[PDB]
């Protein structure tokens, strides 16, 4: 593993997707700067080293970033603008193709929380309780669920098409559908009380009912969509709030999670619904981390101390 | 629940695609309606427009190897092929553009009633059977040109005018065979080793086997997919209240300059409906077979242990 | 009679069976589904099936096949290890079935819950009748626990009968209380029998000591007896001897109550295999057999005399087994005929994943190997193939089907061909999933064919970069070489070699794609000219491509374009490149006189192809004459 300085607080880190039937690992990865007066969404390309390929200024703090395809990347700004950056794979120039400024607003400016990536749609959520479902080459959204909850969303995971599951700030996980009538959720799964606040939500690649989430205490909760309304396993890990948490797409036993204390633990259960081995990839000293990407053997993450750790040999 | 097909006349055939959210329909009112399934399972109308001047009876969709193509055969001596365009609005009578038309052919100059495309392993090929008793074989040589449809073969399966039924073999690891039913006869044509001679207009008739034990006209005929099995299965739907099922096992090692003899064997004969059968579909892997008659019930038959047909259900 | 047409679609959506009618005033389309046990669109059932498949295949490895070993050699532990692995797999399958039943019981379901309970009871009975005494036949406690669990999971009788037979009624000396006590003591429920006897019972004289001794023996019954030492067998026989002595003392005294206490003593002692007390106070055949095995001998060599009593008991068993589909399966499995229960488990009363798991366990436990039947392989393989062929719909993922078809034999190559025949579009996730599922076993040809089909489908849309990674990986190297030659021929046009512009530039797949760095170097030299470094890199790339590497069609054009940038008619400078250029020009002219170039400014005034070679030779000579004399 090796770190690289960029003099910018990276708020998101997502690796680029490979083609159909690739053999090597991932070489390109996108990043998102925040907590500054001029945020930029550059994209790097690979002791290891990495050089910057393209760069484009983004208005507002990039709270979430996801790649919809091999050349498209959706970003969630802090002003409620879900823009789709069209990255050039040859000219190396990120351009703005489609954007929706009226995706999250208060009737003020509501910040967009999470944003899912599924071809060919665009599921996102904001702080105003609006679950829009945009698509490609569309001016308006196809479905907008205006939730009347008192809390605010932080993440949103999609299990099956087209029913996603979002997490509020009260530790509850509500499941909604884009083709359903009304603005109420079908299922509601919360924890013990309303003091804990979930910030990350991700489902398994093989199991559509199992999903892992992280509260504001550092305990990784693995709940199910057809096993009551509570968590099946609640195991503590860090001491601060859980930033991002996502498992690997190749193997479902390995799963990484980031917290607000400065520790990138990588759990290895080689089932989550049932002795798990945890190994921290980064040490102390460094500040808290924002997000972390995993694409087989490659692993990219971003810290708050203007650092970006990259490791293309996680199992070698 | 049930839904209306928006057809003034009676429906004839209703085939599906190869994805899971597409269904084509053709009635006797000169209209080709296309259905689309949403995320909640509800079927919605996508496009509906006129394709011919007569009554459409045969309707089949092609595979995804050459795009979203769909063939249709009516009683106006025409077999046009429609192409789905993504740059058109839904329910606007403009998303299905006509590519070509098979109206000047000598073999398809009568009332067409059976039209089914071939597999994707042999290219964009399709078969059609009219009331003249000659089975027309159309195949496109250019994959980029969807309007360059040339006549490949023209074999005469019958002589009079009765109920036609076309069924091609879906086995990719076997020879090119296709079943054709007309009146009380049900032959099975197979491609020889003289493809260059048959494509140069020199091959008269070609027949391998024939399904007997039919005392009435065949209403429907379909070949089951031989997934893992070394033998073929073709279900017949006669008007004599008998659902026969052939079993051919003759595809072996093709020797250099040698020949083969196709054998026929009756597996089972069901007669629980006590009425004339109209539809007889199969499964995607050859593990389930349905048979609908005039009694208002659909019995689903499945393979037992010793190649026996047992009714595992009866829906009404 | 109307002509009803039911188009059973399965190639696109198997959970959407459309049915229509070709009649007047009947233009309604009715979409329906399959059976209630063959569909199972819930996520809990799919997760349970995936867990069972992973425990039966991924957790078995070499224990899934019947491996025979010699008992009189050094490898005598192989059979014990295989038996232990089979028992562990059966226990895991039973636990998964119990978890699935508990999850489905809270989802408002009656028929599905009953089918799951019946499947669990059948699995427990099969495990108690087979994998229970194969590795160690001295384990009496485990067999007794398995029998008690099977009897508890079979029927719910009795549940609310205690509140109806003894509901504040004076007194408890009738036949109903005796029958309820016998039914509780026959199923091994000693706690219920002790609690029902302490509620209302006339404690008279004489028989009080016998009733206390019987209660003490029922409360402190033996449930542990190993065969490694005779002490356990002696302690187990001592309880039966004491029970028989107490029964004899109660029968040969002043105990006038011989119509209930004597019957209970005879049922608790060894007076049960003679068909007088156990067969008279029983309601079924399995319960009577379990009571006889718990009273008299508890071996498996006397099950024929307990499962078949008289004509009335057989008629009662046949009448009671006509309602449920588990008693007949248990009776067929207990009589050394586990092959007959597969046809009953593979119906609508037990779904199909549980039946397939039971068949796989029976085949791995050396109980149903080859023979063969009528499918060609075995019964478990045929059941697995049928399950893999049936588990295919629009809402169900293809990963489960690919994992289920990999452990069997059928629905493999044909299924892969059918999946690849309808996937030639702009979808890389499905191709990646298929490549990941095909790489989990020993099927390297299917993944290569899928990659070749994906590359051929992507090449039709003229998408550079995306198709190169699919044509270079899992597709040998001829397609990659052809793509590189086409890219080099397209880039050689004018002065600015762009070609791959906009957003179409990628290439990263092992050494099969990393070896084609010549095109990237040429593009970097044409887009960025950094003093003589770019020219040297372009010359090196041209010399590497002209050495029988990257074809030979665009090599002459690249050489002609590189020779025009140095010196068209004067002198130039080249460090360790002029000799290589002269060698390439001499080797290309002595081959078969074949070349070709483009046209721009100075190249448009020529006509043949040797003019560029002559100009390059003249420039190299001028450079070596007026530059190589720079001594230090």
């Amino acid at each position: 593993i090796y770190a690289k300085f960029v003099s910018q607080k990276i708020s998101k880190t997502r690796w680029r997707p490979l083609p159909p039937g690739s053999l090597q690992t991932a070489e390109t990865f996108a990043t998102g700067s925040w907590d500054n007066e001029e945020n930029y969404i550059s994209l790097w390309s690979i002791e290891g080293d990495h050089q910057l390929l393209c760069d484009i200024r983004h208005h507002g703090d990039v709270m979430d970033l996801q790649f919809f395809d091999q050349e498209r990347i959706v970003a969630a700004s802090s002003t409620g603008c879900v823009t789709v950056f069209l990255h050039h794979p040859n000219n190396q120039t990120l351009s703005v193709n489609q954007q929706w400024t009226t995706a999250h607003y208060h009737t003020s400016s509501a910040p967009c929380t999470g944003v899912v990536c599924n071809n060919p749609e665009i599921v996102t959520v904001g702080e105003d309780g609006r679950i829009n479902l945009f698509r490609a080459d569309h001016k308006e959204a196809v479905r907008t669920i205006d939730n009347a909850d008192s809390s605010t969303l932080h993440a949103v995971t999609f299990l099956r098409t087209p029913e996603i599951l979002t997490v509020n700030s009260i530790g509850q996980l509500k499941i909604w559908d884009f083709r359903q009538q009304g603005n109420e959720p079908s299922q509601i799964l919360s924890l013990t009380g309303d003091r804990v606040p979930l910030h990350c939500v991700d489902r398994h690649p093989n199991q559509q009912h199992v999903v892992a989430t992280g509260g504001q205490d550092g305990m990784l909760s693995i709940w199910d969509v057809r096993q009551g309304t509570m968590p099946v396993s609640l195991l503590k890990a860090h001491e601060a709030e859980m930033w991002e948490v996502h498992f690997h797409p190749s193997n479902p036993e390995h799963l990484f999670t980031c917290s607000e204390d400065g520790s990138l633990w990588h759990w290895d259960a080689s089932s989550w619904l049932s002795r798990i081995e945890i190994t921290s990839l980064l040490p102390s000293r460094s500040l808290s981390v924002n997000t972390l990407d995993v694409l087989g053997p490659c692993l990219v993450c971003g810290t708050d101390a203007e650092a970006i750790y990259v490791t293309r040999h996680l199992f070698s | 629940r049930s839904i209306a097909a928006d057809h003034k006349d009676l429906i004839h055939d209703v085939s599906f695609d190869f994805h899971g959210r597409r269904m084509a329909t053709c009635s006797s009112d000169q209209s080709v309606k296309v259905w689309d399934k949403s995320e909640s399972g509800d079927w919605h109308c996508t496009a509906s427009w006129k394709t011919h001047s007569g009554s459409v009876w045969r309707v089949t969709w092609a595979h995804p190897e050459f795009g979203q193509v769909l063939a249709s055969c009516s009683f106006d001596r025409t077999a046009a092929v429609w192409e789905e365009i993504v740059g058109e609005s839904n329910d606007k009578l403009r998303g299905q553009s006509h590519w070509v038309k098979r109206t000047t052919l000598v073999d398809s100059r009568t009332s067409v009633t059976d039209v089914k495309f071939a597999p994707k392993h042999m290219g964009l090929m399709l078969a059609t059977c009219s009331a003249d008793g000659i089975v027309r074989i159309y195949e496109a040589p250019d994959v980029m040109n969807l309007s360059q449809w040339s006549l490949q073969h023209e074999i005469s399966c019958k002589l009079s005018c009765s109920c036609i039924s076309w069924n091609p073999s879906s086995s990719r690891a076997h020879s090119p065979m296709i079943a054709v039913g007309s009146d009380d006869s049900s032959p099975n044509a197979m491609a020889k080793v003289q493809i260059f001679e048959y494509n140069e207009n020199t091959r008269k008739y070609a027949k391998a086997e024939t399904l007997m034990t039919v005392t009435d006209p065949v209403h429907d005929i379909a070949f089951a997919p031989n997934l893992g099995r070394s033998f073929h299965i073709l279900a017949i739907a006669t008007k004599d209240v008998r659902i026969f099922t052939l079993k051919p096992v003759r595809k072996e090692l093709t020797s250099s300059g040698g020949p083969t003899k196709f054998e026929i064997h009756i597996v089972a004969q069901f007669d629980n409906h006590n009425s004339q059968v109209w539809r007889v579909s199969w499964n995607i892997t050859g593990t389930v077979l349905a048979s609908s008659g005039d009694d208002g019930c659909v019995r689903l038959w499945k393979a037992n242990y010793m190649d026996n047909w047992k009714c595992t259900g009866i829906l009404k | 009679k109307n002509q009803m047409y039911f188009d059973w679609g399965p190639g696109e959506m198997l959970v959407c069976e459309t049915s229509f009618n070709k009649k007047e005033k009947s233009e309604m389309v009715p979409s329906c589904p399959f059976i209630y046990i063959i569909r199972k669109d819930v996520d809990v059932y799919s997760q349970i099936l995936r867990k069972l498949f992973n425990e039966s295949h991924g957790i078995f490895l070499g224990l899934q096949r019947i491996d025979e070993e010699l008992t009189g050699k050094s490898r005598k532990s192989q059979l014990v290890r295989v038996s232990k692995n089979y028992r562990s797999v059966i226990r895991a399958c039973m636990e998964e079935m119990h978890q699935v039943a508990i999850a489905a019981k809270d989802p408002a379901n009656g028929r599905q819950f009953s089918s799951q309970v019946s499947i669990l009871s059948a699995m427990e009975l099969i495990w108690n009748l087979c994998e229970i005494l194969f590795i160690e036949v001295a384990p009496a406690g485990p067999l007794l626990l398995h029998l008690l669990d099977w009897v508890r999971l079979h029927v719910c009788e009795v549940d609310s009968l205690s509140a109806d037979v003894l509901g504040s009624e004076n007194p408890s000396k009738h036949d109903s209380f005796w029958n309820l006590v016998t039914i509780l003591v026959l199923q091994g429920r000693l706690d219920e029998a002790r609690q029902m006897l302490s509620k209302e019972a006339d404690a008279s004289p004489a028989s009080a000591g016998i009733c206390r001794i019987m209660g003490d023996l029922m409360r402190t019954m033996p449930i542990l007896s190993p065969g490694n030492t005779q002490t356990l067998t002696e302690l187990e026989l001592k309880w039966q001897h004491w029970h028989e002595e107490c029964e004899r003392y109660l029968q040969d005294s002043t105990f006038a109550t011989s119509p209930h206490l004597e019957s209970l003593l005879k049922i608790m002692l060894g007076d049960e295999a003679a068909l007088l007390e156990q067969k008279e106070l029983l309601s079924n055949w399995y319960h009577f057999l379990v009571t006889r095995l718990l009273y008299s001998n508890p071996t498996v060599k006397p099950i024929d005399l307990h499962y078949y009593a008289q004509s009335s008991l057989d008629l009662f068993l046949g009448g009671e087994s006509s309602p449920e589909p588990l008693d007949n399966i248990l009776l067929a499995a207990f009589e050394f005929d586990i092959h007959q229960v597969i046809k009953e488990c593979s119906i609508a009363l037990s779904n199909w994943w549980f039946v397939a798991h039971l068949t796989d366990l029976l085949d791995h436990c050396k109980l149903l190997q080859s023979h063969n039947l009528y499918f060609g392989s075995n019964m478990r393989e045929f059941l697995l193939l049928e399950y893999a062929s049936g588990l295919f719909a629009h809402p169900s993922l293809w990963q489960l089907g690919v994992d289920y078809f990999d452990y069997c034999p059928e629905l493999g190559r044909v299924s892969l061909e059918l999946h690849i025949e309808r996937i030639p579009l702009n979808t890389e996730q499905k191709a990646l999933k298929v490549l990941r599922i095909c790489e989990q076993r020993q099927m390297t040809e299917q993944v290569r064919s899928i990659c070749k089909i994906l590359a051929m489908k992507a090449v039709r849309n003229n998408r550079l970069g995306s198709a190169l990674s699919w044509s270079i990986r899992a597709k040998d190297a001829a397609f990659a070489t052809l793509v590189s030659d086409r890219f080099l021929r397209d880039y050689c046009e004018r002065g600015c070699f762009s070609d791959l512009d906009l957003i179409d530039n990628l290439g990263p797949a092992m050494m099969l794609s990393d070896r084609l760095t010549f095109l990237g170097k040429y593009r970097e030299f044409h887009r960025m000219y950094g003093e003589k470094r770019f020219a040297d890199a372009a010359s090196l790339l041209l010399s590497l491509m002209t050495s029988r590497i990257a074809p030979r069609s665009f090599w002459m054009t690249l050489l002609t374009d590189a020779l025009p940038l140095l010196e068209q008619k004067q002198v130039i400078f080249s460090a360790e490149q002029t000799y290589e250029l002269m060698r390439c020009l001499e080797d290309l002219t002595s081959r078969r006189p074949v070349h070709g170039e483009s046209d721009t400014e100075q190249l448009q005034d020529d006509d043949i192809e040797t003019t560029k070679v002559e100009m390059l030779r003249l420039s190299l000579a001028r450079n070596l004459a007026r530059a190589i004399i720079r001594e230090g």
